């Protein structure tokens, strides 16, 4: 605008919580579908739905990560990486059914004498291959489901040899997303890149996809999180850089079915 | 006056991130911070103040 | 000559305006109390004291 | 006589 | 519409019954107070009605000025070695039983009060000499405001607080007060605490009174004699009468049946046996 | 601004309404002698607190 | 009604949950308000209020006590017996301010040959009076607030006397509702009587009452259920019988204000 | 100085207020009757010499 | 605007003189007033007044200062700092009476590279503390 | 003026 507004200048605010931006590259709205609650034409259970609105449907700052050049890959997966975040994981918790969006929120700044790449993507149904060759999807649900923590791309496939006592656990190559097909195509998911001469963040708005209305939250993920260096970072003349990535979630347009007693997951 | 039946609550600062500055920069800067009351803001029952007064 | 005006009425009986009288018995206005009524302006002037009005939504610098 | 407010 | 100085309503002619209308059987179970007259089980005769509930009404019964507390000040000779007292007092209703009693009757109350002072004062000693007129200085320090340690101290000078110059032997001090609550209505009771205990803080930070709510309320009136020491030696009393005007009251209570131990709602051991001794069949 | 009453006469002389006059001469409520001019209001909320209303000459439980 | 409708069987039902009594006395709404949420022109915190409706405004059962010839009456305070009950209690404690309504079900049911009657009655601020005669108002937060485990009144003041360890606790004697004054006016509170020829249940439904729109649910209980012995539990000739008493009590119009952590209080 | 209410920041419910700044008001402020000194005078018998 | 024009790049032009930054943050009108002459119903002295106006309004700049780490800061007072201005300075000194407005230009440049802050307070009345 | 009641 004429009187200075900009497509590289945010400012998003959902419940409590704001977020400024002055180094953006837009916003993807994933599939051109903005998050909605689920109509009564598409409805399934019947029961009366619990909508906690702006105590689940606000920012949570998951841990902060570090980038260097030793860094393959990081990966999350949704609702798994909320399910210990306020009211949002008790909601998620106490029922059966629930459904959600999401504000995904990648920051990532450094200075103008920097360079490197980030590919964020968000991949409807991201199932990752586990590490065995003698066995086929197996991996447990403890180390499927690493919660706020995430879990990280290897450029190396290393097979868990122990057969008596297997690490049940996924080996996700990177420039085969994890999943065996090659990342150069994985920009067909909704995405952005953090370019760092160009823009400190990337921010998605992410629908519920699912070919259910409703699914358990505790049983299934309906998005996975990637962000993968496309270029490694570099620094001045510096051996040994290091920049944070803290990745800042929030949850929209939630909705639950099926109240009872608390779900207690078997995490460890 | 301090009272726990009135109290305000916390405010605190943060880095989301760090502060990152390249080589031939300041690694070391200072923030400044203000406060103002907002257009909602009201006072009442006058009274005198503690922060001025007079031994003798 | 009798100066009538409204109070504002905050903690009512369990019992509408109701007013208040004021006549003034001297000539000098230096005598007369206090009246109360009086105006507010908009803090601008110690606020936003910028020569080119300000637009909250849009940046400050351009 | 009344001035009124 | 209707006033409290109305007429109740007129009794009216009622004769004989034999029917299926039962208004004196029912069922206090339901929680609810049987609405009767006396024509519903006697036959009546047509009453005009006269009187009224005027006199109690809620501004009716609390609309008198009754004793919250009796302030002591002196004034002395300077020679001597204690200092001159001047008076501070904790404002509240609780000090003196009557008055809270009464407000006692309901949890919550809204009303601007009126503040009257009485104050007398008396030789101390067999000595003959005089003093001249008093004049007294009743000043109201609101919390957070400094609080006068010495009877001439700079926070004397009321710049800010609200002060009242007595003079000896003229008509009682009086001053109104709105409602000053920082609620929408004055807690009688309070069934809570100030703070939280935490479990990560440790038991000490975390404690708080039961049923205390701002440990200082409302502040304090601090009381002094102008007039500099005088050879003679007079000791002053000031009491202090509270009328509620313009009141309103929410939630009834039963009344206090026991004698009052202290701010809050305890009693002491000895004093909870109130009812005397009466026959199941004596009249 | 005078406020003109009228009084509840009950013992009358061997001598129509009886009237009373009131002038406020303070700005603020609080200020005020008290109106007395009350209203009363119906005990049910505490006498009949119950959801489905009461009929006297019914059965009570039914 | 002239096809069957009566004022002894009642239905309510709140979310998923359904009450249903052939043997009620009517029903009870204190002071002749029903419960509702806080209005513009009363309102006073001006963040968006968190408003969990079904899956807070349900009927939450207590544990079940027990009548017998021994029973001096029990007490309960809310919202503090509803602070551990499903999402009730999480929205209650990451909040500085709630305000609730409540329904409460009283039930207890015998046979045409037993005899009793029970007082239950809410008091607004039910303020009671503690265990000391040489300091006043010290009942700890701990004692005061027993959560849906009550508390219970005895027929005697009993000191205590160990000064160096002070129990810090309350001393309700019966006879003057635990507070000074006598019980047999504690009809002008809220209530209805449990008489066991005549009904099995009382219903109360509850406003919010404070001197204030909105306040901390930690701190302070709005209202107290003094439940207490009217007439003596008899059966039969059993020199020692027994009934059950059981609570149930359901959140109405809850709303909550200023979200931050959870509020992790020192209970023991 | 930035005109900001928490309507910018925050999401905010409809409060309908009723505070007023009628006691800040400069008169207000300065509305009560302060002690700015105090003069001492005397009258001593005839025969002192002061 | 659309064509360029901004709040940072400003231009201001008295007299013969003419000041232009590429680097602003906005201009400060103290207390919303912009300086105007003496008016006749404000109006004291009735003797017709010297009005100098291209001659003394117009940019004088003072001796810079320097900024160090040991800076505590600089305070100047008006009409005193302009005493040995020009044209000012004579009509200052050649009336008993003389009112003024002002405009003050603070400068100070550096570069990407550098930091610091500094506050530029115009008081009315600046009466300071002596050393006794 | 007068306001009567
Ligand atoms: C919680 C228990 O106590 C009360 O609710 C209660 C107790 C006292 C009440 O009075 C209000 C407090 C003050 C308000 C101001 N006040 C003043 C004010 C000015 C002067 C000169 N003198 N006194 C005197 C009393 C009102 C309510
Ligand atoms: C306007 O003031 C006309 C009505 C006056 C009514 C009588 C006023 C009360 C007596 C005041 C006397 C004069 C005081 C100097
Ligand atoms: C309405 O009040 C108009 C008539 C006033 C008649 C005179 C009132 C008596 C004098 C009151 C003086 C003012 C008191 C502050």
């Amino acid at each position: 605008e004429a009187c200075g507004y900009s497509d590289r200048v945010l400012q998003l605010t959902l419940g409590n919580s704001t977020i400024t931006t002055q180094e953006a590259a837009n916003s993807v709205v994933a599939y051109g579908r903005w998050p909605e609650y689920l109509r009564d034409s598409e409805a399934n259970p019947v029961d009366q739905p619990t909508e906690p609105d702006v105590a689940a449907c606000r920012f949570y700052t998951l841990d902060t990560v570090s980038w260097t050049k030793e860094s393959r890959g990081w990966w999350w997966k949704l609702p798994d990486a909320l399910r210990d975040m306020g009211l949002f994981g008790q909601n998620m918790y106490y029922h059966y059914l629930g459904r959600s969006g999401y504000t995904v929120h990648v920051q990532c700044n450094a200075s103008k004498f920097h360079q490197g790449a980030l590919g964020v993507f968000a991949v409807p149904e991201m199932c990752l291959a586990g590490d065995s060759n003698t066995t086929t999807m197996h991996t447990s649900y403890q180390n499927a489901n690493p919660g706020e923590k995430g879990g990280t791309f290897t450029g190396t496939f290393t097979p868990d040899n122990n057969q008596t006592s297997p690490a049940r656990r996924f080996c996700p190559v990177d420039y085969l997303l994890g999943n065996g097909t090659l990342l150069g195509n994985a920009f067909v998911f909704p995405h952005q890149i953090i370019n760092l001469r160009t823009n400190n963040c990337a921010t998605l708005v992410l629908p519920y996809v699912n070919s259910l209305s409703i699914d358990s939250m505790v049983k299934h993920n309906n998005w996975g999180i990637a962000i993968l260096p496309l270029a490694p970072l570099n620094f001045a003349s510096e051996s040994s850089p290091e920049i944070p990535i803290t990745l800042t979630i929030a949850p929209m347009c939630c909705e639950f079915n099926g109240l009872r007693n608390i779900t207690l997951p078997r995490l460890q | 006056i301090d009272d726990s039946f009135t109290e305000g609550g916390y405010i605190s600062v943060f880095y989301q991130t760090r502060i990152v500055v390249p080589l031939s920069t300041p690694r070391e800067m200072d923030i400044l911070g203000f406060v103002s009351a907002c257009n909602d803001f009201s006072v009442r029952l006058l009274r005198d103040t503690t922060h001025i007064e007079q031994k003798a | 000559g009798a100066q009538v005006s409204s109070q504002k009425v905050g903690a009512h009986e369990n019992s509408s305006t109701i007013n208040y009288t004021t006549i003034n018995y001297y000539r000098d206005s230096a005598s007369n109390a206090a009246s109360k009524q009086d105006f507010s302006q908009d803090p601008s002037k110690f606020t936003e004291p910028i020569k080119d009005v300000l637009i909250k939504t849009a940046p400050m610098l351009n | 006589g009344s001035s009124s407010t | 519409a209707a006033t409290s100085r109305d007429a109740l309503p007129n009794t009216e002619a009622s004769g004989p019954t034999h029917s299926k209308e039962i208004p004196a059987l029912t069922a206090v179970e339901t929680g609810a107070t049987n609405p009767l007259v006396p024509s519903d089980t006697v036959q009546t005769r047509h009453v005009v009605q006269h009187r009224s509930r005027s006199e109690s009404s809620i501004e009716s019964f609390f609309a008198r000025g009754a004793c919250v507390t009796i302030m002591t000040v002196d004034n002395p000779a300077s020679t001597t070695n204690k200092d001159k007292l001047f008076a501070v007092w904790k404002i509240t209703y609780k000090d003196t039983v009557q008055l809270r009693r009464k407000l006692e009757f309901f949890t919550y109350s809204r009303f601007d009060m009126e503040l009257t002072f009485v104050v007398t004062a008396n030789f101390t000693e067999t000595n003959n000499g005089h003093a001249l007129n008093q004049v007294y200085q009743i000043m109201y320090v609101p919390p957070g405001a400094p609080v006068p340690e010495k009877w001439d101290d700079y926070t004397w000078q009321t710049s800010s607080n609200p002060s009242i110059f007595y003079t000896y032997g003229t008509a009682p001090a009086r001053i109104s007060v709105p409602y000053v609550g920082i609620s929408n209505a004055y807690s009688h009771f309070y069934d809570g605490f100030s703070k939280v205990p935490l479990k990560d803080q440790s038991a000490a930070l975390g404690d708080s009174l039961y049923g205390a709510a701002s440990l200082n309320d409302f502040g304090i009136l601090a009381v002094r004699v102008v007039n500099d020491h005088n050879p003679t030696k007079v000791t002053s009393k000031i009491r202090v009468y509270l009328k509620p005007k313009h009141i309103r009251v929410w939630c009834p209570r039963p009344p206090r049946a026991v004698a009052y131990y202290g701010p809050g709602v305890d009693y002491k051991d000895g004093t909870l046996t109130p009812l005397s001794t009466k026959d199941l069949t004596t009249y």
